[PDB]
């Protein structure tokens, strides 16, 4: 066995995948077999989700996370997000599950049967980690693949059925996007938006014309930079900036993935556009806004004048002003006055929540939505007891938004730790002291004392 | 002395641990203590 | 529910998603068989 | 039903190892 | 290094497992039967699921007297019939 | 050498008494800004309407507090997650009423403490060390991000972040238990095992090394003088310490490798505190501790209380009393 | 057909169980590799055919 | 307040620029072993 | 070489588990404490002492099982099996909480056996007995919490019950009734525990990151040999790193390892003293000057006055079930509550 023990490889069993750093044939097989694990799970989970799925229950009541991802794409859903057909979920699960036997085969093949190194067999599929031009070429190859993937979403939205649109007028529906936002002041304007409250950076994207036109821009940028990296070598400022080794490139992707996981955690928590509340449940802000709506509606039905009702503190019990003066829901939900959702936006005038609209124009579908969202707030226990920590056992609910945000916080945190681990190790390995201090030339011993 | 290889012993013992603890988590959703 | 032709395979579909975890544990069976060398 | 499926799937992993061990495989 | 036989040598030997493929399932089945026959309730005095309360009792049978506590529990148990 | 080369040579200089470095050019002004504003606001800030209900909480020493009760109070619930610098306020008086200092302190501190982590990598790189001290510091740094930033983001308001004060810390803890049942969350339990274990292993490693110190001194002197700074020989007998601890428990429960020992000393508290940080950070999105309220039911259906139901009774009392004027509707949803 | 669906699926499920075990043991026993490769080549194309057969016969049993 | 905002922005930009250009100033070479 | 010396020979044989003279006390007392806990949490109820289910047999899980304390009407009774409460009936003894005092007393004498074992082995191997001295902190904590605390209170009922959620209740009880977070002795304990965990993490990371390259492997554990005279890591490099990062650094390895003893041991001893005060209800409950000001100024609010409102909630909401010997009927209108909730 070449490199499959600690004496020959330098790495113990518990760091045994580091024995593959300079074995590109087996290292390719590790990646292809692991790609098959991802695709296996995407297929197996979907079939599990579909086999447990009740179409007359909402998706968010059923512990589903992958069916809502398919439904948001426009597949299998009708107006308001009701499931009109379970066959697209069955196709997406089956095709992933079959394809993972394919990726599993070539992963197993390259990792046990194929050549341990690809360099002798092929100059095109071989690489040195230190060959900067080969590194940018493969980077360019994968950038093109990702840009085409972003245009696949555009093609779904424009030419192959559309996407589910929670903001579609007259209630949410699958809608073909015809005029995506191509204006770069809007698309790149989200990049300069503050991440703080009321702004929210890219998480604030609130319409599918911005989502589709952004993916047009991303798909063309990734194809352009793909072609750019195939046809260039890193400039001297980048050569003197970075560490050029496999562990270093891993660490850059680790920091990149950690940053993206934190972003997705905030996406699923706050955004009800690309994570529609009919599929994922109400957001945290949404349900708190929906409780204030529920008790405004009930008490105003009893005869209360909700605009003039003073709470215990002297703020309005139902309605109050935000610090810039917009009319907002009172109580603790004053913090969530930046929430925007299709059940609430009909009540909102130019200066905020309109008292005349609130008195007259609250439809029964809004009252049903407010009560349903208030009672499906993303709060629950680890054993999936719905509601506050003091609630009794009965309701079996943890919102998908809570599952998706918490999982991706954990993953993004540990990926930041992995970034720090591998980036520090790659620097020490390139500078040559990752195995410790040379006793015969210890650096501090030739530095002057601090005092 | 060394007739059953220790990796076989560890795997069967490790799997029976999983099965027994897995039964304990099953019993959290059925019968006593399940709230139903 | 799966399409009703496939409903025989309902027990098998119920255990499919955990199969990736078994690959993580299989790496330890294999390392134990080679003595964690 | 699920128990006998998981017991077969759970055997298939360590059976690959055991069979390769006794065929003097490239473990 | 203290003279006893190594644990790796014992648990890998056939004679260990000839002995223990009987003793280990026998102790497990004996523990199972301690519960399944109901003996564990009688030895320990733990209430069965139908013997926490009398049929219209909402009150907990709390022991309130130190030296008559054995008699209070017995009285609480006679109140269940 | 031009001025930029002379400047870069100074910044990354290993001969400075405290290492500056590139992370330090961010760490130094942000931490100074956070410290100065903290000391001033702890001494002299006016009361702060933390709950957005025109009910200002006195945090400073000059306004009644002592060291224990004092706090820099988290910013107003009316602000939420909105960025509130000084220049957003119409006056300094308004900024102080709405809890402006808190946002300034925590943002500067978290930026500076992140750069403290990078500075720990940076110096170890300059000194030729191995780089993973900063990974160990990522455990308390993540905890600080958890209570000051991640928990406010999930709950929608910096009013819910941990106050910068001793009693305000306890207020954060009690309310968190009321709403999340953190004691019943396994990530906090892993966190407890981290710090209890860390304290155990600190005392264990300290005692075992002190127990096996080689006699180099007389009775009339401190034993610490038996060690000279930079000497090459080890100052204790690790074989004697392993011989003791391997007989206290059993031989294979004791480390005979000092590298394996010291890695275990790093790994146990750090992983546990990492899990404690992920406890807070995932309870930020309201995935709470285990709920076994009314889990044990008799044959008729009577709830048989457990200790978990007793915990719930305490949690209810914290729940109904916290922020006693702030709730208008029957569910505390954030 | 209808029996020819749940037969062909259970033939696919069974054959995948032989490919999951039988492929790594054949790849990692380089002793008798030559007779394993035709067995691998055969079961590969038989697996791809049964998937196509189940996918076509999906639509007659709905 | 605007004048404070411009001051703080100038100050923050200045320190961010030193961090970025400083880490771009051949940072991997500033180490005691491989000063390449 | 009489019978005593022959017995002393056998007790101190180099075997897999050392026995010693201390093992006569340690081994049965520790095994009964552990075995008593596993027995009670598997099979024994708390129905007659607390009105709680607390075993696996009743339906509880690992987090909710406990060997619960005796009823408050037991007082500080030793609850011996042959004592006047159980009168020899094992079944009644279990139902009266006799297992709690069984575990607490065998656990106490077991801990005494463990420190004697630490002293005995240290004397035999020839090392200094600092491990026995550091173990006085867990002994001070067990004695203060499980013995001195209930002895000052009305009965053993108010000691911690041996169980996970039961211990969590004890934490919440000490907050709501004793305001134990406000106590400076607890605060000194917190600093000792968190300081010791800091010291555990910081010392382990520093050693592992100032290691000398003593081998060619990238996995560096093999480059230590247990018989080497030389230090495996650079104290000089460690000292320069921390002097520049943090301002101060250890320069004396012996003082460093003493300080690692001192910090969590002193912290736990400090926490024990505060619990001894809480045995008598000598709490650090209030600050009088804040109470005088808050009572006359209804706009004066601190986090301290906020915590006392939480404490009042804890007491009124938990006391009827947590103290079912008091027969508390608190009608719903007497319950302190905020608005809405
Ligand atoms: C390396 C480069 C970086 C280093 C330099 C540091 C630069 C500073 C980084 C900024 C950090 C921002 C903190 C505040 C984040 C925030 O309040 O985050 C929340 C925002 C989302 O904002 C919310 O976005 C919402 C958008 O929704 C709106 O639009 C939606 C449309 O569907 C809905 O309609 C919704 O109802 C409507 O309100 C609203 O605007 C809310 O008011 C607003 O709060 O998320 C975001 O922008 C997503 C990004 C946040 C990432 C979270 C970072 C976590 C990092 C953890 C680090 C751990 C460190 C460990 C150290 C060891
Ligand atoms: C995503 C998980 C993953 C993947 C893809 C890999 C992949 C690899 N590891 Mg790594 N490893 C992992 C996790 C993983 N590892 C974990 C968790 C540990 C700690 C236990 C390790 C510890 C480790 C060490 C110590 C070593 C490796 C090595 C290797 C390489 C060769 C393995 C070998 O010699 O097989 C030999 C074993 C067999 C042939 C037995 C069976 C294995 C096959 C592949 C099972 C396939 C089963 C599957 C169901 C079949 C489906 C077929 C179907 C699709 C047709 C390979 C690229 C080695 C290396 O670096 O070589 C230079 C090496 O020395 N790994
Ligand atoms: C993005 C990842 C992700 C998310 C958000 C979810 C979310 C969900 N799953 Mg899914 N699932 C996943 C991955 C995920 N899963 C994986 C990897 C598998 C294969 C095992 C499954 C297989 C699966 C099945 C079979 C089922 C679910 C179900 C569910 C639902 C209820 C979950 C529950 O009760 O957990 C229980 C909570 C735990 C088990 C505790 C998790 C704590 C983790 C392990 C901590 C990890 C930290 C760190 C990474 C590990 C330490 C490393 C560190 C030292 C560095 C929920 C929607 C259920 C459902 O409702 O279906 C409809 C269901 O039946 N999932
Ligand atoms: C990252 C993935 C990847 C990469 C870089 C390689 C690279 C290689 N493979 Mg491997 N392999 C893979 C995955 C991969 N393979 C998979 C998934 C399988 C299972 C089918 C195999 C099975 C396999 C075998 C049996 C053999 C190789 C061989 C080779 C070498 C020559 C192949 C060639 O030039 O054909 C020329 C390429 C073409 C004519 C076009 C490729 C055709 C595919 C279908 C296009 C797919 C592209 C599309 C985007 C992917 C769709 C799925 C996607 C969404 C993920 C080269 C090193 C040979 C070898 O080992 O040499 C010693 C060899 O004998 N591969
Ligand atoms: C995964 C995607 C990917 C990766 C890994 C790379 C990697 C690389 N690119 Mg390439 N590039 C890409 C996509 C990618 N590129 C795409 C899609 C395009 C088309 C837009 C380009 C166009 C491009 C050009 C024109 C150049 C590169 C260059 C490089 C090399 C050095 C870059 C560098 O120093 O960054 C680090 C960045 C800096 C040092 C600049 C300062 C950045 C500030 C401080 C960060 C601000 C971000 C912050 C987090 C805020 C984010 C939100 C914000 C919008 C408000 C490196 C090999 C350079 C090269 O070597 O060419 C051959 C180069 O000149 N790329
Ligand atoms: C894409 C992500 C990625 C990749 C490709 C790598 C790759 C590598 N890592 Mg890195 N790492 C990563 C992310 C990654 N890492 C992250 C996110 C962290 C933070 C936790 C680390 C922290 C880390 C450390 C501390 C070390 C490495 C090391 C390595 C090298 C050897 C790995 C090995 O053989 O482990 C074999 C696998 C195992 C031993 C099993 C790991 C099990 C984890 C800890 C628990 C998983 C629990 C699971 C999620 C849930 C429970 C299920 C269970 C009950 C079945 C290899 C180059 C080593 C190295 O530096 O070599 C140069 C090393 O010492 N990594
Ligand atoms: C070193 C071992 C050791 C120690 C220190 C203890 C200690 C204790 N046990 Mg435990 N116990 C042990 C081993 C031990 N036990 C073993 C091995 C078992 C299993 C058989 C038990 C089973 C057990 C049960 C069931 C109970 C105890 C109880 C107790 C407590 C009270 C005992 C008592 O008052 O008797 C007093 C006896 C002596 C002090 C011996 C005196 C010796 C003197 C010096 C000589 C004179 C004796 C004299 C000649 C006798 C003549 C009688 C005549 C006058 C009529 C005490 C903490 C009780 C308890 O836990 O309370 C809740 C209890 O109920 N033990
Ligand atoms: C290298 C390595 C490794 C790894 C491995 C891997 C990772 C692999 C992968 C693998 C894979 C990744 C595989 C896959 C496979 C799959 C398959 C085999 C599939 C199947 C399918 C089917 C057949 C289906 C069926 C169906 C239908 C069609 C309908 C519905 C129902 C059902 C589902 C039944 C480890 C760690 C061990 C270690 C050593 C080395
Ligand atoms: C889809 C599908 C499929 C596929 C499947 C597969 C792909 C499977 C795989 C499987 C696997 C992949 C398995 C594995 C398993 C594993 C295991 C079962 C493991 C265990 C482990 C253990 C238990 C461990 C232990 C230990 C050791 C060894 C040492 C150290 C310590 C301890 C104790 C921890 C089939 C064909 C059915 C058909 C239908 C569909
Ligand atoms: C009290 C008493 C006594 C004693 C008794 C005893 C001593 C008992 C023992 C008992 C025992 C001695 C028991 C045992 C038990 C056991 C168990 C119950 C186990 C369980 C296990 C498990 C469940 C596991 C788990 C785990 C862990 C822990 C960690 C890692 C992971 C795992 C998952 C594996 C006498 C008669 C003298 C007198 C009267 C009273
Ligand atoms: C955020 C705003 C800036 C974005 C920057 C994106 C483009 C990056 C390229 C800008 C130039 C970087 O180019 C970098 O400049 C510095 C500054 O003198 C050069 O000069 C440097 O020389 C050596 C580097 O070994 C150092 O010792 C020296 O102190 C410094 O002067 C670097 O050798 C060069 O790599
Ligand atoms: O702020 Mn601070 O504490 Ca978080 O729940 Mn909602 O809000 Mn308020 O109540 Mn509970
Ligand atoms: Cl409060
Ligand atoms: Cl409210
Ligand atoms: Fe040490
Ligand atoms: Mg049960």
């Amino acid at each position: 066995a070449t490199n499959r023990d600690q004496e020959s490889s330098g790495f113990a069993w518990w760091a045994g995948n580091a024995r593959l750093i300079n074995l590109s044939g087996k290292l390719l097989g590790a990646h292809v077999a692991h790609a098959g694990l991802i695709v296996f799970w995407a297929g197996a989970m979907t079939l599990f989700e579909l086999a447990h799925f009740i179409p007359e229950k909402p998706m968010y009541e059923q512990g589903l996370i992958l069916i809502p991802h398919i439904a948001t794409l426009g597949w299998g859903v009708g107006p308001g997000g009701e499931v009109v057909d379970t066959f697209p979920f069955f196709v997406v699960g089956v095709v992933h599950l079959i394809s993972s036997a394919v990726l599993g085969f070539g992963g197993v093949y390259h990792a046990i049967r194929g050549p341990e190194t690809l360099e002798e067999y092929s100059s095109f599929f071989g690489y040195d980690w230190k060959d900067k031009n080969k590194m940018t070429t493969i980077l360019g190859f994968h950038l093109i693949v990702l840009g085409i993937g972003a245009l696949l979403l555009v093609a779904k939205a424009m030419f192959f059925g559309g996407l589910y649109d929670t903001w579609a007028p007259g209630g949410g529906d699958v809608r073909v996007i015809t005029n995506p936002t191509l204006d770069p002041r809007v698309i790149f304007g989200y990049l300069l938006k503050s991440p703080f409250g009321g702004e929210g950076w890219i998480v604030s994207v609130n319409n599918l014309e911005d989502v589709v036109g952004g993916h047009i821009w991303i798909g063309l940028i990734c194809i352009a930079g793909g072609i750019w990296h195939i046809l260039t070598t890193p400039f001297g400022w980048a050569r003197r900036a970075f560490i050029w080794s496999g562990e270093a490139y891993l660490s850059y992707s680790l920091g990149a993935l950690s940053m993206m996981g934190f972003i997705a955690t905030c996406f699923v928590w706050f955004n009800n556009t690309v994570y529609p509340s009919e599929f994922y449940g109400p957001t945290g802000p949404e349900a708190s806004q929906a409780q204030a709506m529920t008790f405004l509606i009930r008490d105003q039905k009893l005869g209360a004048n909700v605009g003039s009702a003073q709470g215990p503190t002297g703020l309005g019990k139902y309605l109050m002003r935000s610090p810039t003066g917009e009319i907002i829901f009172g109580g603790e939900t004053m913090r969530f006055w930046d929430f925007r959702g299709p059940w609430l936006e009909p009540l909102r005038g130019p200066n905020g929540l309109d008292l005349n609209k609130i008195k007259n124009d609250i439809q029964p579908w809004q009252e049903r939505r407010a009560a349903e969202y208030m009672t499906h707030a993303p709060l629950g226990s680890l054993n999936s007891v719905g509601g506050v920590a003091t609630e009794i056992n009965s309701v079996n609910f943890v919102s998908p938004r809570s599952w998706l945000a918490t999982s991706h916080f954990v993953l993004a945190f540990f990926f930041l730790v992995g970034h720090l681990w591998h980036a520090g190790r790659a620097r020490a390995a390139a500078a040559g002291f990752e195995k410790g201090i040379d006793r015969e030339s210890e650096p501090v011993l030739s530095m002057p004392s601090l005092d | 002395g060394g007739r059953i290889p220790l990796w076989i012993v560890a795997t069967v013992a490790g799997m029976g641990v999983i099965v027994i603890v897995g039964l304990f988590f099953y019993g959290a959703y059925a019968g006593l203590g399940s709230s139903l | 529910k799966l399409p009703e032709a496939y409903a025989i395979f309902d027990p098998l579909v119920d255990v499919l998603p955990v199969i990736p975890v078994l690959f993580l544990a299989l790496a330890f069976v294999w390392q134990a068989a080679v003595g964690f060398r | 039903a699920q128990l006998t499926m998981i017991a077969m799937i759970g055997i298939a992993g360590p059976m690959i190892i055991f069979l390769l061990a006794v065929r003097r495989g490239n473990l | 290094t203290t003279g006893e036989r190594p644990f790796s040598d014992i648990i890998t030997s056939v004679r260990y497992w000839v002995i223990h493929s009987i003793t280990i399932p026998a102790l497990f089945i004996a523990g199972w039967l301690f519960v399944s026959t109901g003996l564990a309730y009688d030895v320990f005095g733990t209430p069965r699921p139908d013997s926490y309360y009398a049929q219209e009792q909402r009150s907990i049978p709390l022991v309130t007297d130190r030296f008559e506590a054995k008699q209070q529990v017995e009285t609480f148990l006679e109140q269940l019939k | 050498a031009n001025l930029w080369e002379r400047f870069c040579n100074w910044v990354t200089s290993t001969d400075n008494r405290l290492y500056v470095g590139w992370f330090g050019v961010i760490m130094i002004p942000t931490l100074l800004a956070a410290t100065i504003c903290f000391v001033i606001a702890f001494i002299a800030a006016p009361p702060v309407d933390i709950d957005g209900i025109r009910e200002p909480v006195s945090g400073s020493l000059l306004y009644g507090n002592n060291i224990i009760t004092g706090a820099v109070v988290p910013s107003s619930n009316a602000i939420g997650l909105h960025f509130y610098p000084i220049w957003e306020a119409a006056s300094l008086d308004e900024w102080l009423y709405n809890g402006g200092p808190y946002q300034l302190i925590i943002f500067h501190f978290l930026l500076g403490a992140s750069c403290y982590m990078g500075r720990q990598w940076e110096l170890s790189y300059r000194l030729g060390m191995r780089p993973w001290i900063c990974v160990a510091y990522s455990a308390p740094l993540a905890s600080a991000f958890a209570v000051f930033l991640i928990y406010p983001i999930g709950q929608g308001s910096f009013s819910d972040g941990m106050p910068l004060g001793i009693s305000g810390t306890f207020n954060f803890m009690i309310v968190f238990q009321a709403e999340h049942n953190i004691l019943m969350h396994p990530f906090h339990q892993l966190g407890v095992a981290g710090v209890f274990g860390g304290a155990l292993f600190c005392a264990m490693h300290g005692s075992l090394v002190t127990s096996s110190l080689i006699r180099e001194t007389t009775e009339t002197e401190s034993a610490n003088y038996g060690y000279k700074f930079g000497q090459e020989e080890e100052t204790y007998n690790i074989v004697a310490a392993h011989g003791y601890f391997g007989r206290l428990i059993f031989q294979y429960a004791s480390f005979n490798n000092s590298r394996s020992l010291h890695f275990f000393l790093a790994a146990w508290p750090v992983v546990g505190v990492w899990f404690a940080a992920l406890g807070i950070s995932t309870m930020a999105f309201n995935l709470n501790g285990f709920n076994f309220n009314h889990s044990v039911i008799d044959a008729k259906g009577n709830v048989i209380n457990t200790w978990a139901d007793i915990i719930n009774r305490a949690n209810l009392g914290m729940e109904v009393m916290h922020e006693r004027n702030a709730h208008n509707f029957p569910l505390d949803l954030a | 057909m209808t029996i020819l669906f749940q037969l062909a699926l259970a033939a696919l499920v069974i054959l995948s169980f032989v490919m999951v075990i039988g492929v790594p043991v054949a790849y990692a026993s380089p002793q008798d590799w030559d007779r394993s490769k035709q067995l691998i080549f055969l079961g590969s194309g038989l697996w791809i055919a049964l998937v196509l057969v189940v996918g076509v016969l999906n639509f007659f049993v709905v | 307040m605007e004048t404070l905002k411009i001051t703080v922005y100038i100050v923050v930009t200045f320190f961010v620029l030193l961090f970025v250009f400083g880490f771009l100033s051949g940072d991997p070479a500033r180490n005691p072993k491989r000063k390449d | 070489r009489g019978w005593f010396d022959i017995l002393d020979d056998w007790l101190k044989r180099d075997r897999f588990v050392f026995v010693g003279w201390s093992g006569i006390l340690l081994f049965p007392c520790a095994y009964l404490a552990l075995g008593g806990w596993l027995t009670g949490t598997t099979f024994v109820t708390s129905w007659y002492t607390h009105g709680l289910a607390s075993s696996y047999l009743e339906g509880c899980n690992f987090l909710t099982v406990a060997v619960s304390t005796p009823a408050n009407s037991m007082g500080h009774s030793l609850l011996l099996l042959w004592g006047p409460e159980a009168q020899g009936d094992f079944t009644r003894w279990c139902q009266l909480g006799g297992l709690w005092t069984f575990i607490a007393l065998h656990g106490a004498f077991g801990l005494i056996g463990f420190m004697l074992r630490q002293f005995e082995i240290a004397r035999l191997v020839g090392v200094r007995p600092y491990n026995a001295i550091a173990f006085s902190a867990p002994i001070a904590v067990f004695v203060s919490v499980f013995l001195i605390y209930p002895l000052g209170q009305s009965s053993w009922f108010f000691a911690p019950s041996f169980g996970v959620a039961a211990i969590f209740r004890f934490l919440l009880f000490f907050q709501g009734f004793h305001n134990w977070t406000l106590n400076p002795f607890h605060m000194m304990g917190v600093a000792g525990v968190l300081g010791g965990a800091l010291l555990c993490a910081i010392h382990g990371a520093t050693v592992e990151n100032t290691l000398f390259q003593d081998g060619e492997g990238a996995s560096t554990f093999r480059a230590f040999n247990p018989t080497q005279a030389e230090e495996t890591y650079s104290m000089v490099t460690a000292n320069r790193f921390w002097s520049q990062i943090f301002g101060i650094a250890f320069s004396n390895k012996r003082w460093l390892h003493f300080f690692m003893l001192f910090v969590p041991v002193t912290g736990l001893w400090m926490s024990a003293i505060g619990v001894v005060g809480l045995a008598l209800n000598l709490r650090s409950y209030d600050f009088i000057s804040q109470e005088i000001r808050a009572a006359e100024d209804p706009e004066f609010e601190t986090f301290y006055t906020k915590n006392l409102l939480l404490n009042e909630g804890i007491r009124a909401w938990m006391a009827p079930q947590d103290q079912p010997h008091e027969n508390f009927v608190f009608p719903e209108e007497v319950l302190p509550r905020g608005n809405a909730l």
